[PDB]
């Protein structure tokens, strides 16, 4: 089963990502194909799915930038119906905007299903072209056409998965003690979360003596991402994934705060040095509290 | 001991 | 003995604190009798008392504000000698900057001693005007003279003393645990948390479902608190008080994220609603987690 | 649960 998370959705046959044009919130903004670039954020192409409760393996799917959902036009059946952008809600019974996602015949990749309409969302003619029309289209669950098979690359951690990535950190004081605060987290690649550092006015603050030292710094940081979420997406029911840390060295005498982020994989915590903003594998301190 |  | 911290010095005769002059940080300003308001930020009239190692009852006095030192001018032991702001450092040996603090006959007020020239603080004449010269003068440690007698009104809670107020609380978790992030802490007047978070643009944000929910509005609130402090104050050596706690309801399916601060008396913790800026007793949740 |  596709698991609850924050998605970008890329076509099996060419490097077309799943674009709401513009990122436009208007109702009827066309869904597209669209070239992307790894490792980056992609603004108009993050899709927030959301498992409809007594339906199995169906899904509203929400535009994290628009707020609003793909949309089947009219819930017609017809081959080369528009897939658009359209006003929702998360667990919405408009059948418009809900979309049965199960595993392809390649096991990978996924196709996507209007669980009105029955149709597939179809990259028209595998149009790798910018601005290329998604459709709704005949289909089965069970055939090889790259047109409807989608790989749901996915850019989200569970609370879940986020704690297991701290656990088997190998800078975790025996004391350790984790507060988790929300559900859902998009992931960061390093350059997005340098560029919130860089825009928080941190790089300019100087270390002071209690007035604004370490944990100043770390709770400054967390502060900026949150902030940017807000103002950044308009979808709910995600965070941003931010973590702060206390740590204390070796010799037991002297204590550290700092901000933790995760890898490309998702697997392992990476720390960040909010004074100067360095990454590290190892800060020279071990955690014994972090909230996230 | 206590961050800093 | 007088313990480090923050303190709002009145004289003991008549309504005047020892006032830095417009707050200034030039060399050789004067420091004067001023009137105050209780219950405010008297910005002029905060002095961090630094205990020296090794002196008995010694301590440097650096105005909060400014940064600059209590300075005894040429360290004289003449009767009406200045008393100045001055540069200077936490644990300077300028016998001009050192000044023994000791109570007075009264067993309530002290007397404030040069360390070099064994004068004392003297509001000359007892004059309660606005910009009353204030100086060294002769004088013994045990005489009624109200000229040179001091109440030192602490504004600053250590560590321990924040730790006694949250475990005296009728609202902790069975589960609490507290994570300290600094020494010393300024404790604000409720008028004056208040327009910090006024100006922190939190009254303007909406609740949003993970993305800004109550842990971003308890955080941003720390953080801003953090902000001004570092930008309202020249000294080092202590931070502002501000609290984030976690907290779960009495049936233990819910949790919530705030803010709390301490009472004028400093012995008992207050909850603030950072999403509405009410301060309550009860705020509906039992705290199992606080940094601060 | 989780701070809401
Ligand atoms: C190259 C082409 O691929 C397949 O055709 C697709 C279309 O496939 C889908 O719709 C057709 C009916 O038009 C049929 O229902 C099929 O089972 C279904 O997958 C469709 O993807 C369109 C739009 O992108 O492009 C192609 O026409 C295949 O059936 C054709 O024989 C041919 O190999
Ligand atoms: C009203 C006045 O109070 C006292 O005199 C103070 C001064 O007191 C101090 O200095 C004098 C010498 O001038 C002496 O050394 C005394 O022990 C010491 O406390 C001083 O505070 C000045 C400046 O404010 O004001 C008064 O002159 C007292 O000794 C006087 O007899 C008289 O009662
Ligand atoms: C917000 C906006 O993002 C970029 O433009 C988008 C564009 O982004 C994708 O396509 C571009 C090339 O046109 C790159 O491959 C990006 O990596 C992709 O994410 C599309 O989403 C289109 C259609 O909706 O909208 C544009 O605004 C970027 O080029 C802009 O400077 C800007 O940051
Ligand atoms: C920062 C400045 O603070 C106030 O003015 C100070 C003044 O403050 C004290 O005296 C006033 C009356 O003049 C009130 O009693 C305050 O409660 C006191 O704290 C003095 O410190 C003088 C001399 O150093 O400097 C002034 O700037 C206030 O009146 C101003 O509006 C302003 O907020
Ligand atoms: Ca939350
Ligand atoms: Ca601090
Ligand atoms: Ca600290
Ligand atoms: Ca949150
Ligand atoms: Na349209
Ligand atoms: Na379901
Ligand atoms: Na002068
Ligand atoms: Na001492």
């Amino acid at each position: 089963s596709l698991r609850r998370g924050i998605y970008h959705i890329e076509n099996a046959g060419v490097p077309s990502a799943i674009d709401l044009k513009d990122g436009s919130s208007s109702d009827g903004t066309p869904i597209v194909g669209w070239q992307f670039t790894p490792d980056t954020i992609n603004w108009h192409q993050l899709w927030l799915a959301e498992p409809i409760p007594n339906v199995a393996d169906t899904f509203t799917l929400c535009n994290l930038f628009s707020g609003t959902y793909m949309d089947l036009y009219n819930g017609s059946s017809e081959a080369g119906t528009a897939v658009n952008g359209w006003q929702g809600t998360a667990f919405t019974t408009n059948p418009h905007q809900l979309w049965t996602i199960k595993k392809s015949s390649d096991g990978t990749s996924y196709k996507i299903q209007n669980y009105g309409s029955k149709t597939f969302v179809d990259l028209v003619n595998g149009d790798s072209s910018d601005g290329a029309k998604i459709a709704g289209w005949t289909g089965t669950w069970d055939e090889g056409n790259p047109h409807q098979k989608w790989y749901f690359n996915r850019m989200s951690v569970s609370s879940a998965e986020a704690q297991a990535a701290i656990a088997r950190n190998p800078h975790i004081h025996g004391t350790y003690r984790g507060y988790i605060l929300d559900g859902e987290y998009l992931v960061l690649p390093n350059a997005t979360f340098t560029q919130i550092w860089k825009d928080s006015g941190l790089p300019g603050s100087k270390w002071r003596e209690q007035i604004y030292d370490a944990d100043d710094f770390a709770i400054a940081m967390k502060a900026a991402v949150g902030k940017w979420g807000a103002d950044s997406w308009k979808a709910n029911g995600f965070a941003i994934f931010c973590g702060v840390m206390l740590g204390v060295n070796k010799a037991g005498d002297a204590a550290h705060a700092y901000n933790f982020t995760l890898t490309k994989d998702h697997a392992d915590i990476v720390f960040f040095e909010p004074q100067n903003g360095g990454y590290l594998n190892d800060i020279g301190y071990d955690s014994y509290m972090a909230f996230y | 001991p206590v961050p800093r």
